[PDB]
């Protein structure tokens, strides 16, 4: 079914390229290296079933740098409250976010 | 201004084409021992604006069994492709500067065929078949060559930007480090643009009017204009990216008059040709393709592979 | 036919040495210049800390203002549970600000021909 | 999930470098000649700390450290100077090449007037090492507590009691 | 010997564009195994720093890293200049 | 998940519609399995280009390269079926049963 | 075909099964998927008819629809969690996409319409391989991913397939439908022990490779592919339907044969994961299966059916192929089940 | 931005010489004068016949060789690379096998036009 031949030969024909935490060209990270990185080492030879509960917590951090869930509904949820807030006119926002700001180098 | 930018690129390249067709007539003209237009306009230089309003107030006509949706959009793509194809070449600044440009330019003059196949097909017509199943075999007989060439071609230059071309040959022009593919190029881009002798979508003598028979009026010149523009634009790239003029950033109207002068050779030539030579059979060039320009370009991409590396010549920018 | 492929074989061996020498001089340059980078990157890494940090601290202090009426809501609250600096999201920094410079900041460079 | 700290507006605060790209480029092989010491511990800084909140008074550092260079630069020439920036500045791609009329009369007075040696080709690029006394931070990750390994295995082998065991099979 | 020789005599004279391609093919698979310059490009290609030297923290047991740039240790383009 | 994301699966969940469910030329059903290979080529490279897994860039080409072939194969076959029929009609297939 | 050809299309077949086989990432499955996919359409038309051509069509559109729903499996998968590796699916919407298109590859039900048709289309030799080679991959794929997978989906594909295949096999007189019908069967059962123990789909395929080769290759020896056309087999070479009246008895599954073994074993597995119910039904309704084989053998080595005055002629002479692997084929069908607990050298 | 712009500029300035062709002249459009054209009498079939493609193997392996272009043009970006044995290696073999594809269907009358 699995018969490793790469790791009984020691070949490397496709691991290289399974992970996103692994020797990239001209040593470019992924977008969420150091998320994986952790995952990868809090779930290192553990085992499937262990990994799965003792690193849900690396994992769900992992997941959020890749899809961003949690931090575009606080986002929302942000906007939606300043939007409220103008039309009734109870908030005023500031210069620098209306494009009057003193821009640094 | 940067509209402004766009119809300085435009108004002129039409009217360069209008003139082109004059100077076509007058050139076969007196390789034939004539002389061509001469009566309208001194020397023949009011002929194209007569063409064009003789054409354009004429009645086009929709063919009773015609898909006209297809038929009225073929003229539009091939008109609209035709003038986009000009906004990457660097002359030496480009209107559009990419980071790749020569796949830009591939990828256009691809969508380019789909004009002609539409047109005959959406005419009904058996003779605008024919000349659109003859463009569908000019595809497949060139396409594959002229895309292995440009790469090869372009291995020296380090990238597929055009205005890296201009430095690529600041000391010395690029065709005398690869004559042979800018020989097989040069009968590609003979190929590509439907021209004698490889013009087989026409057809005039053996189709009559091939895949445009039926168009008329306003939509057949628009087609006309296409073409022209397409001579033009095929042979300024083929100036650009086999001898390349020297550029000075303080005055660029030198490379620009340089450059100019150099596509009007290169189209000069094509007329020339026209003027010399006898109409491949459609089989016949789909072999000269496959059967010599093939295996030769097969063979120069593996040269101009190994050779930069044999010789610790590389160029920059990765 | 012996001249003919003669003269093709040494123009072909001229070109292939010009080439050669005009390429290396090349290289060199590219050196050079991305020398010129290389030692100009550490200032603009320590103003573009400042500026992404800038921009975080304007954002929370807007966000204490506007959220201070909702009744559950840490202002500044991490959705990670790592403790860790996470690089900024472009919608964090840019969130509350005009459509023209979020344009700019995500199509800037792309549309820029 | 926790409350993410960062420096007041007052912290972020720095005399900033407002000259243009052209001038860096022109600028940039005897500023990184001269200004290699902080330059370097403050890259060391942020790539062993991996934070931008950890390492503002090294990136503080670092502008001073390039407003001295160019206070020096503009007491001593700043005419020379001006000709090769415009020079470099009228290129689309700023390239060092077409100016180097202009770059020689740059160097020849920095060499002159205080003794400033353009660095050769490749000594930019290299690898250098960096004398600090910032602790080597410990857990840059953040990283939580490893979970414990399967215990392992351990012993002789022996024959299994009694064969397989499969229903009616005695060995 | 003399079988080859009028083999490649027929394959000239009759397909000419077959004999200069598998020639081209030839060399360009076996002349960069005997070249000098080979390795030279492989050199070129490593110079090229295409992103940032990140220092090492130094612990008084580094006696061929440079702690300026301009200082002796380190990799050299010299002969890179004078090719 | 992103407007575009969504957009993307629901033109693959279009075209297997449209293999699936067939009228009566071959070529169509061809047409629409290059459809579907269409839309996995876009859908993993906005995903390769999101997450910047640079390695992952050369996937899409090869995932171009097996759809060629299976474009190829695709009308091979039909070649035989309209040598054989006249026409590229599925109804004409109906020899073998169940 | 050239036997250059047919060779290197048969080392391809091989090679793309090997790719899926031992690969670590999605993208070489799937290739592995379309190397063997592309070697095997002209496997098919080997032999050249209008029937072989519909038979490859419907086989390379079944082939092709589940290929694009395993790449979109993995893509939503490599989505919600950047991997590539082939371990447990993250995602469980893609999970029921892998599971469907795998359980199209192997011409589970519902997905079974397909098998009978291409078999029938096919020679006996094209039949022989599509019926043993061309399961190995997306077993092993479905061997690999085994703990994430959903049970209610997989047992009732399963279920269908042992129904199915039974009540199609029941109503054909063509031998390779009925081999088709067989094969479905045969896979719902290797596939309703995957969620428990992935050892007995492992001693399920492997003992069903053996019988199916056996019958195979007796099928070609005698070359019949109608029930009335094997009728004939005794009045030419009686040995060969005696051989295939012990191997039909070992298909069916009746003790003390082979072909027991491998249900006896499922059987076991599933009760001690508290499903009584399952099994039951599974057994109860193999009896179909049972049924079809029993029928061929009473009208092929039971009886003695009619025969013809030509036969005399086809007396004088010997076959002119004979095939080396046969005898232990035949061997390994029927004698084998004093050796059940070497199951345990499979995990 | 400036690209999309060129794009709507060229398309509609084609438009509108369309626009102008159709509106612009006088129109006399009867049966006869839109008629298909077969060179003076009516055709005998429909032009949306069948046509036979004499050169149907070529363009199933147009196909094929269209995707080598897309594996290799990425080799300006390749040579740039550290490991240059490797990329000269993997890339003649490439070529290589693109030449033997080219030769198995050349000596098995492959390129010749059906008859
Ligand atoms: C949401 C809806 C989607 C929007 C549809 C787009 C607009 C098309 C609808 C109008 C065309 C039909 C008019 C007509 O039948 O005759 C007119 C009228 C009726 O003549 P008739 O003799 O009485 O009757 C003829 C029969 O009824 C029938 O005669 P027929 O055989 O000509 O009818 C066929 C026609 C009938 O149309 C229909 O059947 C229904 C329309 C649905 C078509 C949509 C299908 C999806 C196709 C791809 C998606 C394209 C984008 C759509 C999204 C819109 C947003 C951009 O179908 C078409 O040909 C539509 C072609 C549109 C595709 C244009 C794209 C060109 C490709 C360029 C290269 C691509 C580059 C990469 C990008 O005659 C005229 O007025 C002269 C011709 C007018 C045509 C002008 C240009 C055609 C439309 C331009 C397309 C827009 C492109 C931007
Ligand atoms: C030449 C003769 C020769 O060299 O024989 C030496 C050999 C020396 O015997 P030994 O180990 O000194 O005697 C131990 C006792 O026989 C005591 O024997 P054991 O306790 O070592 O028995 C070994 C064990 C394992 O033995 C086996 O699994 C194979 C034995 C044959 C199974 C019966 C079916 C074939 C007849 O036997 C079983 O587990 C019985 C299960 C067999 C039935 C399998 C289910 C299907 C039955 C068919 C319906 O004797 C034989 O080989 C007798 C023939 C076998
Ligand atoms: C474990 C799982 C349990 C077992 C698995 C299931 C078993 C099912 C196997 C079915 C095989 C089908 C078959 O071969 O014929 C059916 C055959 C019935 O046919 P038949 O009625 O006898 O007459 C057919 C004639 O051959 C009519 O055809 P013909 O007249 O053209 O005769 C030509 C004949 C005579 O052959 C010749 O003429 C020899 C001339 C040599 C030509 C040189 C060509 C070499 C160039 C190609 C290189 C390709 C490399 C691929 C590169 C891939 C890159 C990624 O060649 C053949 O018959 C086929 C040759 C088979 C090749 C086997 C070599 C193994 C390939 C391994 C590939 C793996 C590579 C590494 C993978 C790494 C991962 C990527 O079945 C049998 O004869 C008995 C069944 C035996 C099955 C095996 C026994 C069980 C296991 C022990
Ligand atoms: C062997 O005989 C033949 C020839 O030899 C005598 C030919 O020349 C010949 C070629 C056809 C010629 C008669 C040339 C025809 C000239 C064109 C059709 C006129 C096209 C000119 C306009 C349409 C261009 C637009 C006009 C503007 C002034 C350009 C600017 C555009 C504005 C927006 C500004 C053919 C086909 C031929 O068969
Ligand atoms: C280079 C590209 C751009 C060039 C720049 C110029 C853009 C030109 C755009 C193209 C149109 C020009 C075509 C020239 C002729 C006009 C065609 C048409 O528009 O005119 C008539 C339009 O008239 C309509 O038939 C009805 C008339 C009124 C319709 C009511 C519309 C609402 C207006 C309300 C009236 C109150 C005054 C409005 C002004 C404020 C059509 O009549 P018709 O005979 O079939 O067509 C043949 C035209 N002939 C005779 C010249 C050959
Ligand atoms: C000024 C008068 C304006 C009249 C507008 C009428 C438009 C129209 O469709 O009418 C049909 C009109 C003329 O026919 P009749 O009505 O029979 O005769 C008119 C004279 N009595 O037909 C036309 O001219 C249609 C011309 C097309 C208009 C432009 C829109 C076409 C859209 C094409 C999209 C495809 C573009 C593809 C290329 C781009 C890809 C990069
Ligand atoms: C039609 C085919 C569309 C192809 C357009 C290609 C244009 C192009 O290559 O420009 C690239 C340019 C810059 O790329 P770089 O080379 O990296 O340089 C800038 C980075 N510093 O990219 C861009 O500007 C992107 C702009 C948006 C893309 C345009 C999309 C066009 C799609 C056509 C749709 C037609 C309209 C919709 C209906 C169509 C049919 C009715
Ligand atoms: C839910 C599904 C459960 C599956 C249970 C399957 C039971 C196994 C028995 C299979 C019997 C199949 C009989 C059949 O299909 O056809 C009836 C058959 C058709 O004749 P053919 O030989 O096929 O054609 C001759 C003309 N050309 O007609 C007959 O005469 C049948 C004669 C023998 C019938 C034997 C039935 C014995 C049943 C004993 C009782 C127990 C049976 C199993 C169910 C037990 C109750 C829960
Ligand atoms: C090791 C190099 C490999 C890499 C380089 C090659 C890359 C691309 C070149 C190869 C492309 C494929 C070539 C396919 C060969 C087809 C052979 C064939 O059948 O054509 C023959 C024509 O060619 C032949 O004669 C058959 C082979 C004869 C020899 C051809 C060249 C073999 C090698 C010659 C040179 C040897 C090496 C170069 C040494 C140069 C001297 C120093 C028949 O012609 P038709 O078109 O059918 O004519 C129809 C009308 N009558």
């Amino acid at each position: 079914p699995f018969f490793d031949v790469q790791k009984r030969l020691g070949l490397d024909l496709d691991r290289w390229m399974t992970i996103q935490s692994a020797e990239q060209p001209h040593k470019i990270p992924g977008r969420c290296h150091a998320f994986e990185k952790e995952w990868i080492e809090c779930a290192h030879g553990i085992g499937g079933i262990r990994a799965e509960k003792e690193c849900k917590i690396e994992f769900d951090d992992f997941v959020e740098c890749l899809l961003r869930q949690k931090t575009m509904k606080r986002l929302s949820a942000i906007k939606r409250q300043r939007d409220k807030l103008i039309k009734e006119g109870k908030y005023t926002p500031p210069p620098h976010h209306l494009g009057k700001e003193d821009p640094r180098p | 201004m940067f509209m402004i930018n766009i119809l300085s690129l435009i108004i002129p390249i039409l009217l360069a084409v209008a003139f082109l067709t004059l100077v076509e007539r007058k050139v076969l003209g007196y390789m034939q021992l004539r002389k061509g237009p001469n009566v309208v306009g001194p020397y023949g230089l009011l002929q194209p604006i007569a063409d064009a309003l003789k054409l354009f107030t004429k009645e086009p006509l929709r063919p009773a069994t015609s898909s006209i949706s297809m038929f009225i959009i073929a003229p539009i793509l091939a008109l609209s492709l035709a003038l986009t194809m000009w906004v990457p070449l660097p002359m030496p600044y480009p209107l559009i500067n990419m980071n790749l440009g020569v796949l830009f330019m591939l990828a256009m003059s691809s969508l380019a065929v789909y004009s002609i196949l539409w047109s005959g097909w959406a005419s009904n017509s058996k003779y605008a078949l024919i000349g659109a199943l003859r463009a569908v075999a000019q595809t497949i007989s060139y396409e594959v060559t002229l895309a292995i060439i440009l790469l090869s071609v372009l291995l020296m230059n380090g990238s597929y930007t055009l205005s890296t071309l201009i430095t690529t040959q600041e000391h010395i022009w690029m065709i005398f480090t690869s004559w042979p593919l800018a020989m097989m190029w040069f009968i590609s881009t003979l190929a590509e643009t439907n021209r004698a002798p490889f013009d087989l979508t026409e057809g005039e003598s053996e189709l009559v009017s091939g895949f445009n028979v039926e168009y008329a009026a306003g939509p057949f010149a628009m087609f006309f204009m296409a073409e022209y523009a397409n001579i033009i634009m095929m042979n300024a790239f083929t100036a650009i990216l086999f001898l390349g003029a020297s550029h000075d950033p303080h005055t660029p109207e030198l490379y620009t008059i340089n450059f100019v002068l150099k596509t009007l050779a290169l189209t000069i030539t094509f007329l020339w040709i026209r003027a010399s030579y006898p109409r491949f059979r459609y089989d016949q060039l789909m072999h000269l393709l496959w059967k010599s320009f093939l295996p030769l370009t097969l063979a120069l991409c593996m040269w101009h592979i190994s050779l930069p590396i044999m010789t610790a010549s590389i160029p920059p920018q990765s | 036919g012996y001249s003919m492929f003669a003269v093709g074989i040494g123009t072909l061996l001229f070109g292939y040495w010009s080439m050669m020498k005009w390429n290396r001089e090349r290289r060199r340059l590219q050196i050079e210049d991305f020398e010129a980078r290389i030692a100009l990157m550490p200032l603009f890494q320590a103003e573009k800390d400042r500026r992404v940090l800038q921009m975080l601290r304007e954002n929370l202090e807007e966000e204490a203002i506007i959220m201070k009426d909702v009744p559950d809501w840490k202002v500044g609250e991490s959705v990670f549970h790592t403790t860790r600096w996470v690089t900024p999201m472009m919608g964090e920094l840019y969130g509350l600000r005009t459509n023209e410079e979020i344009l700019s900041a995500t199509y800037g460079f792309i549309w820029y021909t | 999930p926790g409350i993410v700290e960062l420096p007041t507006l007052e912290d972020l605060k720095v005399q900033e470098v407002k000259v243009s790209s052209s001038v860096l480029k022109a600028a940039a092989h005897h500023y990184g000649a001269q200004c290699d010491k902080p330059n370097k511990e403050f890259m060391l800084c942020r790539w062993e700390e991996k934070d931008p909140r950890r390492c503002l008074e090294e990136g503080k550092l670092v502008n001073q450290c390039a407003l001295d260079f160019f206070r020096q630069i503009k007491r001593h020439c700043a005419e020379p100077f001006t000709e090769y920036w415009t020079c470099i500045d009228y290129s689309g791609l700023q390239l060092f090449r077409h100016c180097r009329k202009q770059q020689a009369k740059f160097d020849e007075c920095v060499l002159d007037k205080l003794g400033w040696v353009r660095p050769d080709l490749g000594e930019l690029s290299k690898v250098t090492k960096v004398k600090t006394d910032r602790p080597l931070p410990e857990n840059p990750y953040h990283s939580r507590a490893r979970p414990e390994p399967n215990p392992e295995a351990e012993g002789d082998l022996k024959p299994a009691k009694h064969g397989s065991r499969l229903f009616f099979w005695t060995m | 010997a003399g079988r080859i020789a009028s083999f490649l005599k027929n394959a000239w004279a009759k397909e000419p564009v077959l004999v200069a391609s598998f020639a081209i093919g030839g060399l360009a698979i076996i002349l960069p195994s005997l070249s000098p310059y080979t390795n030279y490009a492989i050199r070129i290609n490593r110079a090229t720093p295409y992103n940032y030297p990140v220092p090492l923290r130094d612990d008084g047991n580094m006696p061929d890293v440079p702690s300026h740039p301009q200082d002796p240790q380190g990799p050299s383009l010299e002969w890179l200049k004078n090719l | 998940m992103p407007l575009v994301y969504m957009n993307i699966i629901m033109a693959f969940a279009i075209a297997l519609a449209g293999l699936l469910m067939y009228r009566s030329h071959l070529m169509s059903s061809l047409l629409c399995l290059e459809g579907m290979m269409l839309s996995l080529f876009i859908m993993s490279t906005l995903i390769i280009l999101n997450t910047h897994f640079t390695l992952a860039n050369m996937m899409p080409i090869i995932l171009l390269v097996f759809a060629a072939c299976e474009a190829a194969l695709g009308l091979s076959l039909l070649v035989m079926v309209s040598n054989t029929y006249g026409t590229d009609y599925v109804q004409n297939l109906n020899l073998l049963q169940c | 075909m050239n036997p250059i050809i047919y060779t290197t299309l048969i080392m391809t077949v091989m090679s793309g099964t090997m790719l899926v086989m031992i690969s670590s990432h999605w993208l070489l499955i799937w290739i592995g998927f379309e190397m063997n996919l592309l070697a095997m359409i002209p496997v098919l038309m080997k032999n050249f008819n209008p029937r072989a051509t519909e038979a490859a069509t419907k086989y390379f559109l079944t082939q092709a629809t589940a290929s694009m729903m395993l790449m979109m499996a993995i893509i939503i998968n490599l989505l919600y969690s950047g991997q590539w590796t082939i371990t447990k699916m993250f995602n469980p919407v893609a999970m029921t996409m892998m599971t469907m298109a795998l359980a199209m590859k192997l011409g589970l039900s519902p997905f079974h319409f397909w098998v009978p048709e291409v078999t029938q289309g096919i020679s006996l030799q094209a039949g022989l391989l599509l019926l043993t080679w061309q399961k190995l991959a997306p077993l092993s794929v479905l061997c690999q991913i085994s703990q994430s997978i959903n049970p209610n989906l997989m047992l009732t594909m399963a279920m269908l397939s042992i129904l199915i295949g039974g009540w199609g096999g029941l109503n054909q007189t063509q031998l390779r439908k009925i081999m088709a019908y067989s094969s479905i069967a045969h896979m719902g059962w290797m596939t309703a022990v995957l969620p428990y123990n992935t050892t007995m789909t492992i001693l399920n395929l492997l003992i069903y490779i053996t019988m199916t080769l056996a019958m195979f290759m007796l099928l070609i020896h005698s070359s019949a592919t109608t029930t009335l056309s094997l009728s004939h087999t005794w009045n030419k070479m009686p040995v060969i339907t005696s051989l295939m009246m012990v191997t039909l008895l070992s298909m069916g599954g009746l003790p003390p044969l082979s072909g027991f073994m491998p249900k006896w074993m499922i059987i076991q597995e599933m009760t001690k994961n508290e499903s009584i119910i399952m099994p039951t039904l599974m057994a109860m309704t193999a009896l179909l299966n049972l049924y079809f084989y029993m029928r061929l053998a009473y009208s092929s080595s039971l009886t003695m059916f009619p025969s013809t005055n030509n036969m005399k002629m086809k007396w004088q002479f010997e076959h002119t192929k004979q095939m080396k692997l046969l005898p232990t084929m035949i061997v390994l069908s029927t004698l084998v089940l004093p050796m059940t607990p070497a199951l345990s050298s499979l995990n | 931005m400036n690209i999309m712009l060129t794009l709507l500029t060229n398309v509609t300035l084609a438009s509108l010489l369309v626009l102008i062709a159709f509106w612009l002249p006088q129109l006399n459009a009867y049966s006869e004068k839109t008629s298909p054209y077969e060179c003076g009498f009516d055709p005998m079939g429909s032009a949306r016949l069948p046509f036979s493609m004499k050169f149907f193997l070529v363009a199933i392996t147009f196909l094929l060789f269209d995707l080598e272009i897309a594996l290799l043009l990425p080799l300006p970006w390749a040579s740039q690379t550290n490991n240059l044995k490797t990329m000269l290696t993997m890339a003649l073999f490439l070529l290589i096998l693109l030449a033997a594809s080219l030769a198995y269907e050349w000596t098995q009358k492959g390129l010749e036009w059906a008859e």
